[PDB]
Order: C-alpha cells, then sequence, then structure tokens
C-alpha cells in the first residue's frame, strides 16, 4: 500500500514498482559476444569510444533500450554494481547515453578463456 | 557350532520382528505359502479398520 | 552472427580457441591432435539473450501442399505473382508474443515466403 | 519405449535427457545401467571415434550454428574418452553386476549396446550404424524441443496409445507359460541324464502349466502368475 | 420469433466482432494490455466479446 | 474376435517357433515346431465328444481346446550316433477358446 | 478456464483448419438446447461437461 | 471417471500385420537405404520411418504419399489397416502396421466431390440379394480407414453436400468426409 503522494499519481507509484521488482542483467541484456580483441585500442569492432577511454579478451555486452528505460536505469549504476559485485578484478568501459547501441565492455586484469564465460553466466 | 548360531538368530530376529511389523523397508515380507503376506500385530491396528 | 564448430583437419575433432601468447593472436588447437590453425573471426562465443529468431528461415517451402492449412487469394507472391498463398502463425513453441502470419506461395517451383 | 515384436524380451526404454542448468549437458539413461552416461561416450562406444562423425549423426545441417553451440557443452565433457575401448569401460563400469575384471566389464558394455538398448532397430552382430542413426535422431529431436523449434509431445494424444486386446493380452501370458514349461522339461532332463539313464519327455511335459496358468489368470483377472499375483 | 431474430443478430454481430480482433492481431495492431502478453490480451478481448 | 483369431493363428506359432532349443556328459537338442489345435472336446470313463458352450456353462466346465506340438528330440553323444526320436502331436496344454471365433464350434 | 484447447496439431478437431481462433472453432456453442447442438459443439459441450 | 472408456460405434482396432511387403516395396522405389547414405544428404530429404524404425531416406515425398495411398485404396501391398502419416513441416513419413491402433472409416473426397457415387448406393441396396458388401466399398477405393495419428492431417468435412458446396470459402481442400 503506497504511502504519500505515490498513492495518487500513477507516475510516482511506478518507480516504486521498479524499486521492488527483481531485475537482473538478463532482463536488460540483449547480446553477449566475447572476443579476443588483444589491443584494446584495436577493437575488432566499430567503436570510437574506447579510444577516448584509452587483458586481450572482452565481453561486449549490448544492452536493450526499451528494457533499460522501462525500469529507468543508467549505465553508471550498472557499471558501479558491475565492479562492486566483482571488485577491482575487472574494468568496465561503458558507452554513453547518447549513442544508439548500449554496449558495455568488460576486461579482466590482474583456463583464462572460459573465465569470461564463467563470470558472464 | 558357534557359527550357525549367528544364522539361527538372524532368522529368529526376522520372525519375531515380522510378527509385530510385517512391512519393513528393504526386508522380505513374511508371506504364507499360498503367496500372501501376513497380518502382523501392527497391521491389526494400523490404519482405517484397525 | 555466430561461431560454428570448426573441426580439426587431422583427427576431425573439435578445435578449441586458444590465444597465442607470443605473437598476440587467436588460434584453434586440438586436444587429440597437435593441429594449430589460425583463426579469423576473432569472436569466440556469442549469445542472443533476446533469442531474436527470424521465422522465415525455418519455413520450408513444402508447406504449401498441406490440405489442412488455410489459403488466401488476397496476397499474391512477389517473385512469381501467383494468387494462391497459404498462411500460418509462427507455429512455434517459444512464440514470444506474436500472432503474426506467414505466407508461402502455393505454386510449385516457387515456394517464396514472406511476412506482412 | 523400444520393443521388437512380442519377444521374450519386454520393452526397454532409453532416455536421452538434458540437464537443467557450462550448462546444457545431454545424458543418456541406458537400460541395465544404474547411473547415466553422457551421450558422446555412447557414440564412441558404438564405435565413432571422430567427433565430426558423431556430429553428422546428430546434426544434419552443419550450416545452422544454432544447434552446434548447443551440443558443444557435452562435446567438451567427454574429451577424456576417445577410443572405443575406454568408452566401453566407462559404460561397463556401471552395470547391475559390474565385472571384476576389465574384460568382464567390456563384455558387459558390449552386450547391453547390442541387445538391451534400442532393440527394435536391431539386435544383430553389426547394427551400430543404424542404432547410431536412431540414437542421433533421439538427440536431434531433443535439441529441437530445446531450441524451441518443435512442440513437446502430449501424453494424452490417442495417437500415442495402443490398445491391448484379447490377442496380445494372451500372448503376453503364453510367453511366460511357455518358458515355465521349458524350465520344467529342463530339470526333468537333468534329474535323468545324471543317473546316466535316459530321459523321457512325455512325463517331463507338465501340462498343468499352460492349462492352468491360462485358466487361472482368466479366472481371477490377475495378469501374471499365481505366485506373484499381488 | 422476434426474439429469435434479436438473438441471431446479436450472435452474428458477436462473431463479427471477434473477426476484427483476429484481423487486428494478425496484422500486429492489437497492442498488449500492460500486464499481459499478446496471446492473453487477445484471448481477453475475445472472451469479453 | 479378430484379435483372438490372430493370437491363435499366428502368435502361438510364433511364441513357440522362436523359443530356443534346449540341451544339457553328452547333450541333446529337443526342438519344437508346427503346432496344431483341435476343437473343444470333453472326455478326450468317458469318450471324447464336443462340448457345446451351453453344456460348458451348465456343468461349470471350461470351454477350451487342447494344443499339440511336434517335438524332435536329438540326443547326441560319443561315437556320432544321433536319433531324431520325434514326438508328434505332444500334448502341451489346453487353451481356452473365445465364443464364436474361428475355432469355436 | 480457457477456451477449448488445440488437441490436434494447432486445431481443436480435424474439421477446422490450422490456426482458427474464431468463436465456433474453439468452443463457443451458439445454439440452445431447444435448437440442438451441431456435431462439433456436441463434442465440445461434452469436453466441458466432463 | 474418465479412465474407463468405450469404443464409438464405427471404431475398429487394427489387428496387426507384418511390415515386410512395405519394406520390400519402398526399397524398390527410389528410396535410399540408411546404411549406404552419405550423412550429408539427410538435410533436404524426408526420412522414412516404418514402425518406429528409421529405415531409409527419400528425396521426393509427394510421390510416395500418393503412391502409398493409391496402393491402400486397392488393397494390394498395403493392407487397409496400415496408416501412412506425412508430416510436412518436419520431413518425416511414418508408416505404422502394428496392432492396437484404433481407426475408423471415412468417405474419401477427391476434388470437392465424394467418391461415393450413386452406383454404390444402388449396388449396396441390392446386397443380400446377391453378394455386394462393405468390402467392395473398401476395395473399390471409396471409404478408407483413417486413424488418429493420421487424422491429424486430414481435412475433414462433416456432412458431404453442405461442407463441400460453394460459398465464401472455408477451406475448399477437404480430403475426407464423415459418414
Ligand atoms: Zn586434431
Ligand atoms: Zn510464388
Amino acid at each position: 500500500f503506497l504511502l504519500g503522494q505515490s498513492a495518487r499519481d500513477a507516475e510516482r507509484a511506478k518507480d516504486i514498482l521498479c524499486r521492488l521488482e527483481h531485475t537482473t542483467l538478463r532482463k536488460v541484456t540483449a547480446n553477449t559476444a566475447i572476443y579476443y580483441d588483444p589491443n584494446p585500442q584495436s577493437t575488432v569492432v566499430a567503436e570510437d569510444q574506447e579510444w577516448v577511454n584509452v587483458s586481450p579478451w572482452l565481453l561486449r555486452v549490448e544492452l536493450d533500450r526499451k528494457h533499460m528505460t522501462d525500469r529507468k536505469l543508467t549505465m553508471e549504476q550498472i557499471a558501479e554494481k558491475i565492479n562492486a559485485g566483482f571488485g577491482d578484478d575487472l574494468n568496465c568501459i561503458f558507452n554513453d547515453d547518447n549513442a544508439e547501441k548500449l554496449v558495455l565492455r568488460i576486461r579482466i586484469m590482474n583456463d583464462d578463456d572460459v573465465f569470461l564465460r564463467c563470470i558472464e553466466s | 557350532a558357534a557359527h550357525v548360531i549367528a544364522e539361527d538368530v538372524k532368522l529368529l530376529q526376522f520372525h519375531v520382528a515380522t510378527m509385530v511389523d510385517n512391512e519393513l523397508p528393504g526386508l522380505p515380507r513374511a508371506m504364507q505359502k499360498s503367496g500372501r503376506p501376513l497380518k502382523s500385530l501392527k497391521q491389526r491396528l494400523k490404519g482405517k479398520e484397525g | 552472427g555466430f561461431v560454428g564448430i570448426r573441426f580439426c583437419q587431422e583427427c576431425n575433432n573439435m578445435l578449441y580457441p586458444k590465444e597465442d601468447k607470443e605473437n598476440r593472436i587467436l588460434l584453434y588447437a586440438c586436444r587429440n591432435c597437435d593441429y594449430q590453425q589460425e583463426a579469423d573471426n576473432s569472436c569466440i562465443y556469442v549469445n542472443k539473450i533476446t533469442h531474436e529468431v527470424d521465422e522465415l528461415t525455418q519455413i520450408i517451402a513444402d508447406v504449401s501442399q498441406d490440405p489442412t492449412l488455410p489459403r488466401t487469394e488476397d496476397h499474391p507472391c512477389q517473385k512469381c505473382g501467383h494468387k494462391e498463398a497459404v498462411f500460418f502463425q509462427s507455429h512455434s513453441a517459444r512464440a514470444e508474443d506474436a500472432m503474426r502470419l506467414y505466407y508461402v506461395c502455393t505454386a510449385p517451383h516457387c515456394g517464396h515466403r514472406w511476412t506482412e | 519405449r523400444s520393443c521388437l515384436e512380442n519377444s521374450s524380451r519386454p520393452t526397454s526404454t532409453i532416455w536421452v535427457s538434458m540437464l537443467a542448468r557450462i550448462g546444457q549437458r545431454i545424458v543418456a539413461t541406458l537400460p541395465y545401467i544404474k547411473q547415466e552416461v553422457p551421450i558422446i561416450i555412447v557414440f564412441r562406444a558404438l564405435g565413432f571415434v571422430s567427433d565430426r562423425d558423431i556430429l553428422e549423426h546428430i546434426i544434419y545441417d552443419f550450416e545452422d550454428p544454432e544447434m552446434m553451440e548447443m551440443v558443444k557443452p557435452s562435446l567438451d565433457e567427454a574429451f577424456v574418452i576417445q577410443e572405443q575401448n575406454v568408452a566401453l569401460n566407462f559404460i561397463g563400469s556401471r552395470g547391475a553386476k559390474p565385472g571384476v575384471t576389465k574384460e568382464k566389464r567390456i563384455k558387459y558394455a558390449k552386450e547391453v549396446l547390442q541387445k538391451e538398448m534400442l532393440p527394435h532397430v536391431g539386435v544383430s552382430d553389426f547394427c551400430e550404424t543404424k542404432k547410431a542413426y536412431f540414437l542421433g535422431y533421439m538427440v536431434h529431436r531433443l535439441l529441437l524441443a530445446a531450441l524451441g523449434r518443435r512442440e513437446l509431445d502430449d501424453r494424452d494424444h490417442y495417437g500415442n496409445k495402443r490398445l491391448d486386446l484379447a490377442g496380445p493380452l494372451l500372448a503376453f501370458l503364453f510367453r511366460g507359460m511357455f518358458k515355465n514349461l521349458l524350465k520344467e522339461v529342463r530339470i526333468y532332463a537333468q534329474k535323468f541324464i545324471d543317473r546316466g539313464k535316459d530321459f523321457n519327455l512325455e512325463l517331463a511335459i507338465k501340462t498343468r502349466i499352460i492349462s492352468d496358468g491360462l485358466k487361472y489368470s482368466l479366472a481371477t483377472g490377475n495378469w501374471g502368475d499365481q505366485k506373484k499375483a499381488h | 420469433s422476434k426474439t429469435y431474430q434479436d438473438i441471431q443478430n446479436t450472435i452474428k454481430k458477436a462473431k463479427q466482432d471477434v473477426i476484427e480482433v483476429i484481423e487486428k492481431a494478425h496484422n500486429n495492431e492489437l497492442e498488449p494490455t500492460p500486464g499481459n502478453t499478446l496471446r492473453q490480451t487477445f484471448e481477453n478481448q475475445v472472451n469479453r466479446i | 474376435l479378430d484379435s483372438f483369431d490372430e493370437f491363435i493363428q499366428m502368435s502361438v506359432q510364433r511364441i513357440v517357433e522362436d523359443a530356443p532349443p534346449i540341451d544339457l556328459p553328452p547333450r541333446y537338442l529337443l526342438k519344437f515346431e508346427q503346432i496344431y489345435l483341435s476343437k473343444p472336446t470333453h472326455w478326450e470313463d468317458g469318450a471324447p465328444s464336443p462340448m457345446m458352450p451351453n453344456e460348458a456353462r451348465l456343468r461349470n466346465l471350461t470351454y477350451s481346446a487342447p494344443l499339440y506340438v511336434d517335438i524332435t528330440k536329438t540326443v547326441i553323444k560319443e561315437g556320432e550316433e544321433q536319433l531324431q526320436t520325434q514326438h508328434q502331436k505332444t500334448f502341451i496344454g489346453k487353451i481356452p477358446i473365445m465364443l464364436r471365433s474361428t475355432y469355436c464350434l | 478456464g480457457k477456451r477449448i484447447p488445440f488437441g490436434f496439431k494447432h486445431r481443436t478437431l480435424p474439421h477446422f483448419i490450422k490456426d482458427d481462433y474464431g468463436p465456433e472453432s474453439r468452443g463457443f456453442v451458439e445454439n440452445s438446447y431447444l435448437a440442438g447442438l451441431t456435431p462439433t459443439e456436441f463434442f465440445f459441450h461434452a469436453m466441458g461437461g466432463r | 471417471v474418465g479412465l474407463v472408456k468405450n469404443l464409438a460405434l464405427m471404431a475398429y482396432i487394427s489387428v496387426g500385420s507384418q511390415p515386410s511387403p512395405i519394406l520390400e516395396f519402398l526399397e524398390e522405389w527410389s528410396m535410399e537405404n540408411l546404411e549406404e547414405i552419405s550423412p550429408a544428404a539427410i538435410a533436404d530429404a524426408t526420412k522414412i520411418f516404418v514402425n518406429g524404425c528409421w529405415v531409409g531416406i527419400h528425396k521426393d515425398p509427394e510421390q510416395l504419399m500418393n503412391t502409398l495411398r493409391k496402393l491402400r485404396r486397392q488393397m494390394d501391398i498395403i493392407v487397409s489397416e496400415v496408416s501412412m502419416i506425412r508430416d510436412i513441416r518436419e520431413r518425416e513419413i511414418r508408416i505404422y502396421t502394428d496392432a492396437g491402433r484404433i481407426c475408423r472409416p471415412l468417405l474419401i473426397v477427391e476434388k470437392q466431390k465424394l467418391l461415393l457415387k450413386k452406383r454404390h448406393i444402388d449396388q449396396l441396396k441390392e446386397r443380400e440379394y446377391n453378394n455386394y458388401s462393405w468390402q467392395d466399398l473398401v476395395a473399390s477405393g471409396v471409404v478408407e480407414y483413417i486413424d488418429t495419428l493420421e487424422e491429424e492431417t486430414v481435412m475433414l468435412a462433416m456432412t458431404p453436400d453442405d461442407l463441400q458446396e460453394k460459398e465464401v470459402a472455408y477451406c475448399s481442400t477437404y480430403t475426407h468426409c464423415e459418414i
């Protein structure tokens, strides 16, 4: 039962609904493609974003938009939970919230191949 | 014979226990040589119609 | 896209991806064999969480001779221009939320399928 | 439920199941094996040492990488067994009566892969190439039901049911009643050749095996013997 | 017999209403109700009719 | 009726022609083949006469027919001396017959 | 609680055609007990009444 | 309730037959046998399945289903109980000859007409006066025993006139009709 002003407007009751339902990454994620891109500026892909941010294997994870907004999430909090859940053994390099594709990039840094699969599950 | 006594009492145990409980888990049920298991004392008062 | 299984050339077993720790490249070596062949995809495992599937890839053209499948004459083919076409819904488990129809041209040697 | 045609062997059921969850490992629950064995081990026991060749039996189009990456996880699982012989030792190491020597164990795992599992495809001397196709078809059809490309079978569909009328109901009896009398003429040839005398069968043929087994089960209704009627 | 006509007309209008819901969903215009999939909003509109 | 007739006509000659021959010191062969069946008879102090179902119903008999098979015994031993002392029509048992089948009176 | 289910493959009886969501094809009986029920809806009325 | 059932009036339970003249026929059409096949040729080819046994591969399944069906409608190699199912969507032809499969007879419908024409009614009205019977309707290729796994790919009409007439179309591809 909602308490204050949230009880009337459907808008301010909707973010309560977001603050209670269980959202993991699988609900917002779309495509997970691990890669052996050795040189992080080389980026076997078309992405000029790493070149502004600067191990040879990554996890390009491209997110969803109509799933990322309908729960109202930004990449800063995903990026923060993404290193707070695994500590400083990883280095997420998020996109910006202007581009059309919502890509994350993970890399390990410090049986190595399967490990990005082990932590991506 | 100090070795057969062991089997004698194993079979005595089987009989005296299936007298008061015919259903044991993992134990052969004492049947009559008509082929039907017995009604032990526990079954005479076990469930409905005890 | 994807990655396939690419099989060995000596023992015809499955090649694993293995990073070359000297020249900085991605290889595919074997377990039973000592066969190193040089990769080209530079993509190892891909995963469609959306599981985005196109149904037109699964439609065989042989459906058009199904007596039990409805026929229209209001959607004509595009390659041939036949008037008859059969139509059906995804007919798949795991149909996410769609009651979309699929058409197949009911004319032999065509089997063109399309979605509207 | 694989069965041959009213053989003195009953029906014998495989199970090519897939685990819930690396994830996605296919197992097999062969008959006369207590545990389960991953399937690539079976395809090597049937005698396909290469990995491409198991896969040509499972995946008919190598062009959809959709079904390729679904059987990788189980293809990595048994990379430790590669020839036929260690493969039989894996399955043979699991029976109800596991043989104390290795060679007893391979003689087991070769006999269950030729008469116990999938008999209807054949129980001959060489039928592995068609027990391999029919096994790879069972795996393939499991992978279609998991990729979601095909709907699961309904247990209630009457196309999936057979009725046993008064014909098979009785040929199920007359097999056991005809095996009991060959067990009777056996002991009666035995108590009689061992005296070194000669044995006669008119007295060995116990007529009260058929005439009374039929008349008993058709009278009480219990479809079995009288000694195991409950 | 006037009631029979009233009933046959109601029933034909209803069979007609469900045909349009089916058209809409067949051309992807039946937008889901917020809380249901497509096959549930469809089945709900139909059972309401 | 069709199910029973098919049991009698095929499935019995199939259950018995595929049971393996038994052997056992020298050992023998003892092979079964070619079964036959007769019509329900009663005294087969009496004389064999056909039981009619209503007589089988009134005397609490069992309308059945007796089964015969032809068994070739081959007992074979040292000196290579075998005889196929073949036992024709050996009684096996009595098989009950479904009324108004092809084998009912 | 649902309408009559697709018991054959994608249809409810063999008379209808694959993927038929219409009212008659899924169980909506449109007669009354005075007019009597059509053959298909006799069957669906029995599936329901079971 | 619901566990004990009853047959319907015209249900026949099939009694069983040997699959050997089918196996022998199919061999001498254009089948290809399972042990002399290259595993690369099962992709675009329907798999044949006699009695649960996958025995063969065939590259053209619109000639088997029409030949197998002609050959039951004459009662010659396939007896009338055998049921050939053709799944279109997955490439499978399944042929059952075994016993215990419940089936029932249905009139046959060729284009939109029935095959039961007024000759058969008149000859059949004069049965018991000579010797014309139901077996001639089956042998002449007019009725058929379709059963439940094969009934899933018939398109069945309920009455013959009224469902095989001409309106706005419901199907216009009926294949059987109920008696
Ligand atoms: Zn290799
Ligand atoms: Zn076309």
